[PDB]
């Protein structure tokens, strides 16, 4: 099976993969075979992009072992497979216009244990990582989950870019921000699996900026944050009602 | 049915305790107590492991057995057994010469553990070790300092950090005696000015906290001239490198050698402080009097008694006839003639209680009954805020309390925290 | 120099801090004084813990509402001696 | 032979190595190693000999002190190193560290433990401070990290309190650098506890940095008010730091700036508060702030620039 | 050499007296933190009066007001002394209480030294009658 599974992975071949796949799903013995064998249907689907099969390998591996062995074990000393599992349900959930689960899910990785450069490199994984919070996640979740985070430090310095600008939209800077997000939109659209959900994901991150420079505000000038938004009066008043609106 | 049977069982495994503990010499009764009552639980343990796949009951009646039956209260008796199993420790972990390896000192240990599990009344048993391992340190009868961190630790494992926390701090005491000494030998050896102490300096600086030891008796023992510059020098080397910090030389547990070699060489003798003193202030002349002893060393009627009888003992000095007891004269002499034979001459050798401890389970079952529900701290200071009309709470006594409670299903712990009480 | 001298001498002394506790740490006030609290508005006494840290009772008893740690040391409170 | 009979041959080892004769010292030096190891229990003669080396060992003689500290390396290692040789690894391996007695601690680590397949707490302690020192030396943060989170795992141990000293200044320092203040004020603590139950030079580090912690975890509760920090709040290395603290709590900005300022060149040199430094002077503004606004319901913003001596837009940004 | 504790007691609150006289409040509060230490296990009527008297004037030193007037009301109930000192402590807790800060704490200390009919003999009467009544 090893062999046959190789062999199809150096040629190319995925009908007669899945036919085989679904012959031999019958035969386990261990859970590390499974595991394995998880994993391996799990990049054929991610090959194939078909998210659906993906999430039900993900949700049957998690609740196979008592509900992901109860409250939790000791964290990750060498297993680098849930780091693994872990960044292909991310990838699965970003391809499927699902951001909020995709950061939630991305977000708990760690650097010593994501040596694989055959998934999802680190330079993309911070982007994702960052955009993804940046536009869905709240101010409380993004500070306990970013900026609190050590784990993903990491990250967001091998990404400096990033890093720099969520720490600008945090400390209520955005034109700075927003200045550095229209020069690196070019490079996220010539990207792969972001580009489709780059445009969307930025007027996320617009919008959320818009809100929150309105939060601490009863009363504001809007030139100033026509200045702070990097737009004319008229655009930003015409942006402002359509949010009013909704 | 299944309660009838546990109950004879258990009965059964009392009976067969008492009559294999009772008609015991009264000698060595420490090493048979231990030995036996290991041996019922090693026997009754394989018995229940072997049958049944554990039938996790009979197990639990066995240690429920064994702790009524090692909390043997004779009448108006205080339990001897704590004091026993702390004897046998002390004489484990003392530097006898048949062999006793520290292998075997250590399995001993570990099986021990079990029946030490037992007790119940563990501070009067830590009270005692803390007291024979305090005595073991500074008379260095220790034969090896790692079979005593595996007792310490070994304690920590059955009970907690809490029971042996003056122990381990015992132990680093110890540990950093040496460096405080290799440190104020460096300190007089590197002072501007030449120190020349004229005595060799050995000191063990304790905590005062942690160690049993204190200055409780009222000595005014005047300290000899001799060693003054050494106490005044270890002084102004704590001042200068432990600041806020102050030091109570224990005057009753410090020794010394004094050495004669004009007197026909008779090799050096090793006494107290207590019993220099004295030998100091006979350098006058051959014969003193009670008074110049008392105006030299400055010491009670009863340390003075004392440091005279062991001296006695030793025939150091004597008196001609038995005119010894409480007098004015009191003519001791030197007794020279009497020459040693060995060179070391290594001389070494209630109601109150019954109504508070009423009052505290009354007090924590009606707190639990009002609250049907709390933490460990909250009923402590629950019950401290309600006691505190009549006396001041000790915290080992409320702890007992919520034990004998828990085991009279009063209150039970909770199964998701076990520092939370719910009333049943 | 002497007809019978001493050679060696083991000292063995005790250490203690020579101001324990002056105040309590959460009221500020000195820990014979009537915890603040007691002060403004009425038995306060000391209430030490297994670090020996000796606050005022009500004081802790009001710090230990909400946190679970001793002020001091941050370690995790267990009452000892009143 | 006897007490007597060993000092008089201690005498005369004195005497020998008075007038050299390199030869004759060594093989003496084996002979009576040899002849202690074969008959008389250790522990006495070894703490005995252990307080020997320090007292005239000291005075230069660094050749003699190599060749003689490699000749008992090389010799002790054929029946047991346990007592004096991790002393004498921290004593000496502090400036060098010649990247030699790593690599068999490897070894023998890799040898011992997988190829079988605590009650070993004090030592596996001591080692884990040992490399935690070297590593401190070598600035290797996630290695220091590694070793706490790996030293945090032995609970049956009883070791020197400088060994849970340097483990607990490491744990501070990596909690500070991660951001738990929390966590790096009760390392800082035990850190300090343990130096200043036995030491004297690293104590009045650890409690500058607990000082730190304690005012970057929301302050409360001074510092200096236990047992073990306040007889050094007067301390001359201590005086700008309980100087902090008493401007801090009880927040006030003239005072604290003002500390700043004068020890410009005393505090803020490390780079442990010089990177801390700028969440405080924001966290006791944010207090004055807090207190300052209290009463009012309508508040004009020049005045709060005014009260809080920074200007209108930081005012407006805060 | 272990004192007695009265001897500790009596030079500690020496001490502190001798600094109160120096204008020195923060040592005269240094050594009375000692003997606050040792009032409580010490029997002698006379050395915790003597106490009490000189934590009352360190906290009206150190300023603090209404502590200070609490404490020398409580003093000025004591049998113990005279007459005239005990008016002269009804005395310093007035004077103290009216530079108090105003708050709840001094109202109810107003109140309670404009219930005791000592203080009309005081020469502020009309002061402390005035300020009771939030005049
Ligand atoms: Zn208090
Ligand atoms: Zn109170
Ligand atoms: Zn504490």
């Amino acid at each position: 099976h090893d062999d046959l599974g190789d062999h199809y992975l150096d040629c190319g071949d995925l009908s007669n993969a899945l036919k085989c796949y679904s012959r031999a799903r019958d035969y386990c013995t261990s859970a590390k075979h499974v595991i394995n064998m998880c994993l391996n249907v799990i990049k054929v689907s991610v090959y194939l992009q078909n998210w659906s099969h993906v999430l039900s390998y993900v949700s049957k591996a998690e609740s196979t072992p008592e509900i992901a062995e109860q409250r939790g074990e000791r964290d990750s000393q060498t297993q680098a497979i849930l780091t693994k599992l872990k960044c292909a349900a991310g990838l699965a959930e970003l391809a499927a216009r699902k951001y909020k689960q995709a950061a939630k899910c991305l977000l708990l990785a760690s650097f010593d244990h994501c040596d694989f450069p055959e998934l999802l490199s680190p330079s993309n994984v911070a982007i994702y990582g960052g955009l993804c919070a940046l536009a869905t996640f709240d101010r409380q979740e993004l500070q306990r989950n970013v900026i609190s985070s050590s784990s993903f430090k990491l990250f967001l310095e091998l990404e400096p870019q990033v890093r720099d600008i969520i720490f600008k939209f945090y400390e209520s800077k955005y034109a700075s921000c927003l200045k550095m997000l229209d020069e690196m939109k070019d490079n996220l659209l010539l990207d792969m699996y972001l580009a489709p959900h780059v445009r969307t994901l930025y007027t996320q991150i617009r919008n959320r900026a818009l809100i929150q420079y309105f939060s601490p505000y009863v009363s504001a000038d809007m030139h100033r944050m026509a200045a702070a938004f990097n737009t004319t009066v008229a655009a930003l008043e015409d942006e402002l009602t359509q949010l009013i609106l909704e | 049915g299944l309660p009838h049977m546990i109950q004879e069982l258990q009965n059964h495994i009392h009976d067969e305790g008492l009559r294999a503990t009772s008609n015991l010499t009264q000698e060595n009764m420490p090493t048979l107590f231990v030995e036996s009552v290991l041996e019922v639980h090693g026997k009754f343990v394989q018995l229940i492991n072997t049958v049944l796949n554990g039938d996790q009951h009979f197990m639990s009646a066995l240690d429920k057995a064994l702790t009524s039956v090692v909390n043997y209260r004779e009448p108006k008796s205080v339990c001897k057994a704590p004091e026993l199993l702390a004897k046998y420790c002390d004489n484990l972990l003392k530097k006898s010469a048949k062999g006793m390896t520290e292998n075997e000192v250590e399995d001993r240990l570990t099986s021990f553990i079990t029946v030490f599990k037992y007790i119940d009344d563990k501070d009067v048993f830590q009270k005692f070790y803390a007291r024979m391992l305090a005595k073991r340190l500074i008379h260095g009868l220790s034969m090896s300092m790692d079979s005593e961190e595996a007792m310490i630790n070994k304690l920590k494992q059955a009970c907690g950090y809490e029971f042996t926390s003056k122990l381990h701090r015992m132990y680093t005491d110890m540990s950093v005696s040496a460096d405080l000494n290799n440190k104020f030998n460096n300190f007089i050896k590197n002072q501007d000015t030449v120190i020349d102490l004229g005595i060799s300096f050995q000191i063990y600086v304790l905590q005062a906290g942690a160690w049993p030891l204190t200055q409780a008796p009222s000595s005014t023992f005047a300290i000899p001239q001799e060693l003054e510059k050494s106490v005044q020098m270890f002084e102004l080397f704590y001042s200068q490198h432990f600041s806020g910090r102050k030091l109570t030389w224990l005057h009753y547990l410090c020794t010394g050698e004094v050495k004669m070699n004009y007197l026909g060489k008779p090799y050096v003798a090793m006494v107290t402080t207590y019993q220099m003193a004295v030998l100091l202030a006979f350098n006058n002349s051959e014969t003193v009097s009670y008074k110049e002893l008392q105006d030299s060393t400055q010491m009670n009627e009863k340390e003075l008694t004392k440091t005279i009888k062991s001296l006695l003992d030793v025939k150091m000095i004597n008196h001609d006839s038995e005119k010894e007891d409480i007098d004015a004269e009191s003519s001791f002499s030197l007794n020279m003639n009497f020459s040693s034979k060995r060179t070391k001459f290594k001389i070494t050798t209630s109601a109150v209680d019954e109504d508070r401890k009423m009052y505290l389970q009354a007090a924590i079952v009606r707190i639990m009954k009002a609250r049907k529900v709390l933490r460990h701290n909250a009923l402590i200071q629950e019950v401290i805020s309600q006691s505190r009309a009549r006396f001041n709470p000790s915290i080992s006594m409320i702890k007992k309390c919520i034990e004998v409670l828990i085991d009279k299903q009063y209150i039970e712990r909770s199964q998701a925290s076990a520092d939370e009480y719910s009333y049943v | 120099k002497k007809r019978f001298e001493v050679k060696k001498w083991n000292a063995v002394a005790l250490w203690a801090w020579d101001i324990v506790v002056d105040n309590c740490a959460i009221c500020r006030n000195h820990i014979m004084d009537l915890c603040i609290e007691c002060q403004a508005n009425q038995e306060c006494t000391v209430a030490w813990g297994v670090c020996n840290h000796a606050f005022h009772f009500h004081c802790i008893s009001r710090w230990l509402k909400t946190r679970q740690v001793c002020p001091l040391d941050n370690r995790e409170w267990e009452f000892q001696k009143y | 032979k006897g007490e007597w009979g060993f000092k008089a041959l201690k005498q005369m080892i004195k005497i020998n190595f008075k007038l050299t004769n390199f030869p004759e010292m060594m093989n003496r030096y084996k002979q009576l190693l040899t002849y202690i190891r074969s008959a008389v229990t250790r522990n006495y003669s070894e703490k005995s000999i252990n307080s020997i080396l320090d007292y005239i060992s000291t005075s230069k003689q660094m050749d003699l002190l190599q060749e003689f500290y490699e000749t008992t390396l090389e010799a002790l290692k054929d029946a047991k190193n346990d007592r004096l040789w991790f002393k004498t690894n921290t004593k000496l391996g502090k400036l060098y560290l010649e990247r030699e007695e790593y690599g068999k601690l490897q070894k023998i680590l890799r040898q011992l433990h997988q190829s079988c397949q605590l009650k070993k707490g004090t030592q596996l302690l001591e080692i884990y401070a040992l490399e935690i020192q070297m590593y401190t030396a070598q600035k290797n943060n996630k290695k220091l990290k590694a070793l706490y989170e790996q030293s945090l795992h032995i609970k049956s141990a009883i070791p020197h309190p400088l060994i849970m000293g340097v483990i607990r200044e490491c744990g501070g320092k990596m909690h500070l650098r991660e951001g738990e203040f929390e966590k790096a004020h009760t390392d800082f603590f035990e850190a300090f506890k343990n130096y200043d139950e036995s030491g004297s030079p690293r104590r009045t580090t650890c409690l500058k940095y607990l000082v730190l912690a304690n005012m970057l975890m929301k302050s409360g509760i001074n510092p200096f008010d236990s047992q073990e920090a306040k007889p050094y709040k007067n301390d001359p290395e201590i005086l700008a730091m309980t100087n902090l603290v008493s401007a801090y709590q009880n927040n006030d900005i003239t005072e604290f700036e003002k500390i700043l300022k004068t020890n410009h060149s005393n505090i803020m040199d490390d780079p442990f508060i010089r990177e801390h430094i700028e969440e405080l002077l924001r966290n006791i503004r944010t207090q004055v702030l807090i207190k300052l606004i209290k009463p009012y319901t309508r508040i004009h913003i020049p005045f709060i620039s005014k009260e809080l001596n920074i200007d209108v837009a930081d005012v407006e940004s805060l | 050499k272990q004192y007695n504790v009265d001897y500790k007691l009596e030079t500690y609150l020496k001490i502190a007296r001798l600094y109160l006289e120096d204008d020195d409040p923060v040592q005269a509060e240094a050594y009375i933190n000692r003997a606050s230490l040792l009032q409580n296990e010490s029997t002698n009527e006379q050395l915790q009066i003597h106490y009490k008297v000189c934590y009352a004037r360190v906290l009206d030193y150190r300023r603090k007001f209404i502590e200070a007037a609490q404490r020398y009301n409580e003093l000025s109930y004591k049998t113990i002394v005279h007459e005239s000192e005990r008016l002269e402590a009804l005395k310093h807790a007035l004077h103290c209480t009216i530079l108090a800060s105003a708050g709840q704490q001094r109202s109810r200390m107003l109140a309670t030294l404009f219930k005791d009919e000592r203080c009309q003999q005081l020469a502020a009467y009309g002061i402390l009658e005035k300020m009771y009544l939030d005049r």
